[PDB]
């Protein structure tokens, strides 16, 4: 019966994020010499050119991490990350200008990524 | 990926089934539903969701379903529900309650809640958000009263007065066309919504009606101007023609009639009964019986709320000092004893809990505290839980039923009573964006941020010279919504239909938003949200005991309240 | 701290009381605003202590006497009023004829 | 008749060759030239020179070469020189710098500096007079920040915000047409010059450009809204069309690119790089390399200025608290360690001294102090004299070269960067009369009098009830320039050419002077007065050591500063 | 004196601290604003004394303990922040969880 | 109390003086605004005591000495002025070169 003003009494259980969406695990390497931190909702194929991964596996996806959190890659660090699928209309505009439309246009996204030197177009 | 519920609530605020304590009370509110999509919650900052191409849309112009403001992750407490949502504001109004963000990449985005280039963000995660309080018993005595009201989450002041004149010190009255015009001009500088009451006194229609045509939003009948059968009748004839509300402070002295005579003069017409318990004024000792009737919209004023061990000693002396009464003049003592009654004050706590008194109000600077309407509402609800138990209607161990009954008393019900609920009084789509953010630890005590017409007007914020805004001293301060010409767009002057049709705003050069008073004359007790009970209230003329359904309504006064010495420096 | 407007104003009363108490301690007969400040601060500190409104109506009549104040000051002060947060919330105290 | 130099300086202020200490620093400024005629100095008072038929002309009407105001015997400190002159103001503008008085009887009177019936007098003898400070990194969070800025000699605030909303607490952004309109109206009540930045984020031109057409004066690109290649590119395409400046807070996280990617998106276009050292934000760890490039206009914010023994402990904790970072989460600690770097903060002191960082600014209430831009400029110059010695360019044992290099950083250079140097930023004929008088003992600490558009707006002045104005308490107070409608004529709202052409001032009812932003897109580092150095800055990614011309830039933090505990009550 | 706006405001913190210290001295458990005022004034007086930001981050955790304050007050105060003029100019002090 | 604007402002001087006197008591050399506050409050308390303007012009030169204040403070203070209510009404006191 000690009173903490404004305290929460949360219910039992756990919150599943991104429920019902396909999950994909990929290896990602920071080939650069400065740290790279990647937010939960950036279209994964459009991250920093010096991150090396299978760029095709980032298309239409983002990190499967809590909204507003980020994954950190120290210089030279390689690690596995889990991706989830983008929702809504599955369209991306701006960011690195690799998509500007449907994420379904994989050949066009990868052609742009390869021309501009985004590592890992295979 | 799963997040446990403690970590989820700390990051995004609470979700379905989670409970939150209201300040240091024994009251718990439970999240009833949540509009989010888990994993796509909106949030703002470094590496966060509301960034261009991500949770912020980079394509759409402002007109294309984009918001001016998104409040993220709000716990709404309203007569409509206790639930988790994002709140979208545009053109100063609430346009969307749901889920904000970017339909490009997020599931479940409410279609008119796009975060775009034009959108400002307020983080409401971990905050309780309510409608601004609607105070319908304001004496305009001291302009310093406006910040007092804003600091406790009040956004609309209805009442009257010209400053510290004796008529204004006693009565919520701005009398006559000239005083009304002068106070409408004064209002251009007050950073709060305002409606002005004229004098509800006269035996001819024209002297009363000319106040409504001059820009009054309603009338006040007060015994200090003669609360006679004639004044009551003429005021209600005017109100029925003009579609404005009448408030009454009845004939305490029973000089021209008893309560039944006042009810006969009203003749079934809609009326707002102020301080219905009667310590603040009215037919001695039985005025509170008004609250049983279907044509009465009944409010309390705040100093009797709730019944405490210092209440009677405080009120008897206050009444003697304010009426220049002498402790050695037996008529003066008899009058005070007939007006300040523990029997009716204790029953008033219970009538609030039963939904028989529908509204709270201040009586600011006449017999009430400008900054304690919200405070004392929750202290009453807490006292009733502690003395009467959870209401029968509760489930899950939450106090949601009581919380909706009590929040209604200072938000939606005053707005309905005054004819202004099309504009203010609740968190609903299409209403003006008057919103109060509360930290739960300060809920009902000190507002965090007060939003007026979609811009912050008042905030608890720190040192203006500091690197960041949180260093001491943290105090209530007027924000940019109050500055320059923005005070015009963030606040509403409520006026009669006739004054608006006759061009009073243009005549006086009023630049504020003009709100229309309407749909005041058609309503009754049945229209008071969560507080719609009609019943025969019996007040024993010998003992002052109050009975409803054959049962005496009594409770004990308390020695201590929450929302008191933990919080206040004085 | 989250100071509201009343908390900010009422700090002034405490300060004026401290000023007046230093003047009294060095032997001065107190004037009108000094006397009002001392009795007012006494009431608000009493509420903070958890005294009742009735206790403070009594005690406030014994804080200063005639010989603590200048000629005419007792007759200038018909009553002193203060609102403060008691354990049961804000209440009004009126001290009648505080200095006989 | 000869006067020795001590007596002359005490009566008229210093003359050619005389030196003055700046506050309690080790910095001395020397009078380079003097416009007076010895024996005909202007002065005002009983039996003094500026009397009818004597130093005041009694013939000429106001239009006939007469001044509205003469500042007598000013020691001007400006990018243009350190020199002694009278300053003549008319119609709110500086019209003459030279010698004022009456050509009837005085030699050497500047022809448009006649003291006549229409002329007010300010005695500047023994004062240092500078241009008002131009702060280009202002978060509009708390209106109490305006007096803080005026008290330290700031007269123009460029930045953004809507009050204490999270978007505004993080970013100098007023987003979208509606928030911009609301803040232009708020600005009518702020007694300081203002320009508003819109959100520099989007992937389509129209959502960004509609902010410029609504009345924004520029844009801010901030990582919290997504400092992506697309947002950078669109913002600079808009800026190039609209002739307004873009400020950037780059992608600290390197999420979408490293510094070289941000520079490729900029593609040689002009940009203002905020807090270029990077503690305040930007590509970790090498953002400060921006300051080497010819298309970059680089500013510091003030909490890193200068490098002190408490700086790192203060900044690491500030960053952890403001970002909700946990001391036990290694990613959070790694992020903080990558952003707060003694190696780049120590080099920033030296890059200021070398003229490689061109500007100062506050970052008011986001990560910087509204009232310390001027203060910390001079503390930096003093620290550099003490650690690096007199600059090679100095002569006569004076610090004039350093004083012109440093005064430029908060006066003329921000004004050039923002496209407003036709109106403000220096003491030159034809510019708006925004002037700050300083007692040398308080120089850069507390302004004596702040003149806005030729009327005193703010002053350190005493008891308003006193026989004279100097009795205690002497404090900073708003003066008649801030009162009534005079606030409109003494202050400028800076707006885009397009909003002005489209009639936004008339649409919103703005009564302030309207200033046009222009000539922002043609300039570069070479246009920064006394601070025009381009060079290859190398930041070692492993050690964070900074090299220029093959030499490591490092200096020690100091335990004590001048302009600190001698002056401040807290 | 040449008081600027911050100097004028921060006098209030010192005054509130003096008020709170008198309440503590007569045996009261302190409330939220009292506790905040005492710790804040301590930080600003420490800066005036020439302590470091690091010293004050440490000391500010030992100014008041649980048994000096009312139930719930320790859990209401997540941190107290003050800016003051150190020998090396204005710095920000944040005291984390000042009352355990 | 019926405080007028000057009474409200001049409470600040007393408060700043109390702050400065606590700093002096714990061994600090006082700065410019501290020194001004102490001498100003001394003048206004002297008027309240019923001293003459001439007595206070003399005494105000002996309230603080060189070794009470930081380097340069004596030369920063050319004079301190205060108005206060003497027994014969408001008068202006100017203390010339208060700290030698
Ligand atoms: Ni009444
Ligand atoms: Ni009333
Ligand atoms: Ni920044
Ligand atoms: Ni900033
Ligand atoms: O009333
Ligand atoms: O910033």
């Amino acid at each position: 019966n000690y009173i903490v003003p404004g305290e929460y009494r949360v219910a039992e259980g756990e919150i599943e994020i991104n429920a019902g969406r396909e999950k994909t695990t990929i290896r990602v390497s920071n080939t650069g010499d400065r740290p790279i931190q990647v937010g939960s909702h950036i279209h994964f194929v459009e991250v920093n050119k010096e991150l090396l991964f299978d760029r095709a596996e980032g298309i239409g996806r983002r990190l499967n991490i809590p909204s507003g959190t980020a994954a950190r890659f120290e210089p030279g660090e390689e690690m596995e990350v889990e991706l989830t699928e983008l929702g809504g209309n599955r369209e991306v505009f701006g960011i690195s200008d690799l998509t500007n439309g449907s994420v379904d246009n994989k050949e066009l996204i990868l052609q742009r990524a390869k021309e501009l030197g985004y590592k890992g177009v295979e | 990926m799963k997040i446990n519920r403690q970590q989820y609530a700390e990051s995004y605020g609470p979700t379905v089934g989670d409970q939150v304590r209201l300040a240091d009370t024994d009251l718990w509110i439970e999240v009833e539903k949540d509009y989010t999509t888990y994993g796509d919650e909106a949030n703002f900052g470094g590496g966060k969701v509301l960034r261009e191409g991500m949770g912020e849309n980079g394509t759409y112009t402002r007109t294309e379903n984009v918001l001016d403001l998104l409040l993220t992750n709000a716990l709404i407490l309203d007569y409509t529900g206790i639930y988790k949502a994002d709140i979208g504001v545009k053109d100063g109004y609430i346009v969307g309650i749901g889920k904000g963000g970017n339909p490009d990449i997020m599931d479940g985005v409410t279609p008119n809640m796009i975060v775009g280039t034009a959108t400002e963000v307020i983080a409401a995660e971990g905050k309780i958000v309510t409608a601004g309080g609607i105070d319908t018993h304001v004496h305009f005595i001291n302009p310093d009263q406006v910040d007092v009201a804003l600091a406790n989450g009040i956004t609309t002041l209805f009442g009257g007065g010209t400053g510290p004149a004796e008529g204004s010190k006693a009565t919520t009255v701005t009398p006559g066309p000239w005083n009304i015009e002068k106070m409408l001009k004064s209002t251009e500088g007050l950073p709060i919504n305002v409606g002005i009451l004229g004098k509800g006194h006269g035996s001819s229609i024209a002297p009363i009606m000319e106040q409504i045509d001059a820009g009054a939003a309603g009338l006040k009948i007060h015994e200090d101007w003669g609360a006679t059968p004639a004044s009551i009748d003429r005021s209600l004839t005017v109100a029925d023609e003009a579609d404005v509300q009448v408030a009454i402070h009845s004939d305490t002295l029973n000089e021209a009639g008893f309560l039944e005579d006042t009810l006969r003069a009203i003749n079934g017409r809609v009326i707002h009964s102020f301080h219905v318990e009667g310590a603040g004024g009215g037919h001695a000792p039985d005025i509170m019986a008004m609250a049983g009737h279907p044509n009465v919209l009944p409010s309390s004023t705040n100093p009797t709320r709730p019944f405490t061990v210092n209440t009677i000693d405080e009120h008897l002396d206050m009444l003697m000092v304010c009426h220049h009464l002498k402790q050695n003049i037996p008529e003066d003592v008899a009058f005070a004893d007939s007006r300040i009654r523990p029997e009716t004050i204790a029953a008033e706590d219970i009538l609030h809990d039963l939904g028989i008194i529908s509204m709270m109000s201040t009586d600011a600077l006449a017999m009430g505290r400008a900054g304690e309407m919200v405070l004392r509402t929750w202290q009453t609800a807490d006292k009733m839980k502690k003395q009467r138990g959870p209401l029968a209607e509760e489930k899950n161990g939450s106090d949601n039923f009581r919380a909706k009954r009590y929040v209604s008393k200072y938000t939606i019900n005053p707005a309905i009573a005054q004819g202004i609920a099309h504009e203010v009084g609740s968190i609903e789509e299409g209403k003006f964006a008057d919103l109060v953010l509360w930290e739960p630890k300060f809920f009902g005590v000190k507002a965090d941020r007060v939003i007026k017409g979609g811009i912050i007007a008042y905030a608890q914020i720190g040192d203006p010279s500091a690197s960041i805004p949180t260093p001491q001293p943290v105090m209530g301060r007027r924000m940019y919504g109050t500055v320059g010409d923005l005070i015009h767009d963030t606040n509403i002057t409520f006026m009669s239909k006739s004054s608006i049709q006759q061009g009073v705003p243009a005549k006086l050069g009023l630049k504020r938003r003009i709100g229309t008073v309407k749909n005041c004359r058609n309503i009754g007790k049945k229209d008071m949200k969560w507080n719609d009970v009609t019943t025969d209230i019996d007040i024993n003329p010998e003992t002052y005991e109050v009975k409803v359904d054959g049962e005496v309504l009594t409770c004990e006064p308390v020695k201590e309240l929450p929302m008191a010495q933990r919080y206040f420096l004085f | 701290m989250h100071l509201n407007p009343a908390e900010k104003e009422k700090l002034q009363i405490f300060l004026a009381s401290e000023l007046a108490l230093k003047r009294k301690a060095r032997g001065l007969k107190l004037n009108y605003p000094e006397a009002v400040a001392i009795i007012t601060s006494f009431i608000m500190e009493g509420a903070r202590d958890g005294k009742t409104v009735a206790m403070l109506m009594e005690e406030g009549k014994h804080v200063l006497t005639r010989d603590d104040v200048m000629e005419g000051v007792p007759e200038m002060i018909d009553d002193i009023q203060a609102e403060a947060t008691f354990p049961d919330g804000t209440k009004l105290v009126t001290v009648h004829n505080p200095i006989s």
